[PDB]
This record gives C-alpha cells, structure tokens and sequence, in this order.
DNA sequence: CCGTCCCCCGCGTTTTAACCGCCAAGGGGATTACCCCCCAGTCCCCAGGCACGTGCCAGATATATACATCCCGTACGCACGCACATCATTCGAT
DNA sequence: ACCGAATGACATGCATGCATACAGGATGTATATACCTGACACGTGCCTGGAGACTAGGGAGTAACCCCCTTGGCGGTTAAAACGCGGGGGACAGC
C-alpha cells in the first residue's frame, strides 16, 4: 500500500543534498574519543586542545571524500556501479602511498 | 625525407620498445598519438623554466644544471648531473 | 570579486568559505594556483558523474 | 636533438644548447613515460584487458592529479 | 558463459637515415678589473593599526503555503503470435 | 487427372505482449511569512613601528679578453626504420 521510491532514487537525491551542504558528517563525540585512543600511544595523558581536535576532522573528511570520488571512477572505467575494495587499493597505488 | 615536424621523429618502434621496459605486453594502435601528445606536453612545462633561468643569468646558452633544477620543482629530483 | 559576485548571484550579502569555494575550482587558472589546498567548510561542487544517471 | 631545438625556438631564438644538458632530457623524459606506463597496466588489468586503449592513460593521468 | 572478429603480432623485405669519423669558426661562456651607488645601519617619531566596546541591524533565524516532480497505475494502441477456420493440396476412388 | 475425404497452407480470429502516454497522487522542494541577535561594523583609544634623514662600505655592474666547444659540414655503412601480410586471440557484446 504504501509508496515506495525505486531502489537508487533515493540515493541521488542525498548526493544533490549533500555537495550543496557544507557542514561536518561524523558524529562530533566519538571521533574525539577516537584521536584521544590512538594518540595515547605515542605520549601518556596529553590534552587535546579544544580547537585543534575538529580540523583532524574536517582534513580527515576532505582527505576521505577525495578517495571516494577517485575510486569512484575506476569503477566505471570497470563498467561497474558499485565500488568495491580492490578500487581503493588501486586508487592508493596509483597516487603513492599504499606502495 | 627529413624536413617535418620533429615529433614524428619519435618512431613508433621506439615507443613499442619503452612499453616493453615498463612491462607492457599488448599495444593497441592508437596509444602511439596521445603518447607523443602527452610527451609533448611534458617538455613545454620543462623548458619554459629550463629557458627561465637561463636567459635570467642573461645566458644565450641551456646549461645542464638549469635542467635538473626546474626537473626539481616539478617533483622530480634527478641524481647523477650536477647538485 | 568573484565570490563575491557569486555570493550576491545566490542573493547572499555576507561573503562564507562556501561561495569562497566555488570560485576557486570553478575558475582553472586558479586551480591550479589552489590544488592543493582545501578550505575548511569549503564543501564539494556539485557534480554528478553521467553514467550515475537514471536509465531513462 | 632536433625536437628540442625545436621546440626551444618557440619559447625564445638563438639557444644554443650545451651538450651535457642535451641527455638529460631524454632521461628525465624516459622515467616519466616510464613510470606513466607501468601504472597503466594496472589501470588496463583492473578492466580485466590485457591491451591498452589511450582512455587508460588519460584515466591514469587524472588521479595522479595531472590531468587536471 | 559464449562468441565474435579484427587488429595487433611476428616475420620478411629494403631504405635510409642515423651514426661514424673527420674538419672548421667563432660565438660566447668563463674569467679579471673598476667602481659607485645602494642597501643596511641609527635616531627620532607619530599615526595606523590594533585592543576593547558597542549595538544595531540586517543578516540570519525560524514559521506556513505553493509548486515541482516521480512513480505506478492506468489505459490504450498495436503489432504481435497462437489459434482458428478456410483455402488449397493430397491420397483414395473414380 | 478430377472427384471426395482428408490435410497442409493460407487467411484471419483471438488472445497477449509490449510499448506508451497519462493522470494521479504522493512527496519533496520552492515559495512566503514573521521574528531574532548573535554578530559585523564601526568607534575609541593607544603606542610602536614605519617613515625620514643620516653616513658607510661592499656587491653588482660595467669593460675586456680568451678559447673551446657548439655549431657547421661532409662523406660511408648499415643498423634500424618502413612496409606487407597472415592470422589468431583479445575485445566485446549479449544472456
């Protein structure tokens, strides 16, 4: 009974959303918690500074949201639709760092 | 049978025997155009700053250490001629 | 000049890094200038690759 | 030695070009093409193809950033 | 998975144009000399810019409503094959 | 070989597939409206640092010379480029 949209037409309409947007998408809490867990590592009971721990967020996302969209178009280079791991590694070769 | 543009002077054998160094197996015909595209425009950026220093220094002459050095802005240092 | 053409042409009077962000990568010969760089809340150019495009 | 002298005529006249210089491009120009097609396998194997088609090397081209 | 071709591949000519080896000229890169004129160094100074306050504004921010759009169903055409009777062929009788 | 009975071909009846256009209707989006104030815009200090004027002494800019190494040319061979082609297996499309 109720409607239901095609599978994808949701999807896109997210995509037009979101480029317009311009703000953060993690949850603002855990990756605090997360940076605290990894940098305990390197030096005991340091203290993050409260400004300094949002532009790890913001170059992290901008960092991630740029290997998307490269290995988004090996796939069609592949004639795929959906991406899948080994694009990413290969998106991580091409640049330089995986190797 | 000489007096055209120098790019073709770059054979296509050539080009097939630089595949086979990168480990190239299977070349298909139209991959021998682009290529001299592509190099192309690889020296316009490198002498355009090869040329930069050369006439700063006031020099008529391309030296080689003016070469290694905008081959060194480009990311791409080059051991073995000078520096 | 041109973020603040831009930002006026979405009938906006204070200038934000998002209408920032456009004129940089809209603008190549800037690009180039700026192609490392990213600015904090710049956000993405619309873009949408044409074979992500409904089948009809 | 000719192309360079060629094309060195555009960007200004009367180069005369030292000698040392000369190898130089050619190498530096050899490694480039050479890196830049070793990486384009990968792109053509990624296709499952075994030959390469001119729309990998501009594939390619582009995510090192180049293209742009 | 299947298939399908064609378009690169090896391979044989064979042309040549690099490659060599040598000879020559002189431009010009490299080196020296002179120096003046040019930027760093000081002292004084004074106003430009910065720190702090301050509000007003509009920029925002929220409201409600109209509109644009998408998907599914609907209907409807149509051209269709299947099915059918009929037309035409065939085996037997003539 | 034409006449019947029978049957295959021919012609169309019947049902269906499929496409298509629509209209609905739902939903999301754009409009359309008030209030709101964090928050830009001054505004006022207040001083320090940029400018003025000063001398001093070296580094850049000149002339001047040189020689080599770049450029030019100039045959000889021949290795490599150019060409033809036969074909098979790699691309590629489709289920």
């Amino acid at each position: 009974k109720p409607h239901r949209y095609r599978p994808g037409t949701v999807a896109l309409r997210e995509i037009r959303r979101y480029q317009k947007s311009t703000e953060l998408l993690i949850r603002k809490l855990p990756f605090q918690r997360l940076v605290r867990e990894i940098a305990q590592d390197f030096k005991t009971d340091l203290r993050f500074q409260s400004s300094a721990v949002m532009a790890l967020q913001e170059a992290s996302e901008a960092y991630l949201v740029a290997l998307f969209e490269d290995t988004n178009l090996c796939a069609i280079h592949a004639k795929r639709v959906t991406i899948m791991p080994k694009d990413i590694q290969l998106a991580r070769r091409i640049r330089g760092e995986r190797a | 049978k000489v007096l055209r543009d120098n790019i073709q002077g770059i054979t296509k054998p050539a080009i097939r025997r630089l595949a086979r160094r990168g480990g190239v197996k299977r070349i298909s015909g139209l991959i021998y155009e682009e290529t001299r595209g592509v190099l192309k425009v690889f020296l316009e950026n490198v002498i355009r700053d090869a040329v930069t220093y050369t006439e700063h220094a006031k020099r008529k002459t391309v030296t080689a250490m003016d070469v290694v050095y905008a081959l060194k802005r480009q990311g791409r240092t080059l051991y073995g001629f000078g520096g | 000049e041109l973020a603040g053409n831009a930002a006026r042409d979405n009938k906006k009077t204070r200038i934000i890094p998002r209408h920032l962000q456009l004129a940089v990568r809209n603008d190549e010969e800037l690009n180039k200038l700026l192609g490392r760089v990213t600015i904090a809340q710049g956000g993405v150019l619309p873009n949408i690759q044409s074979v992500l495009l409904p089948k009809c």
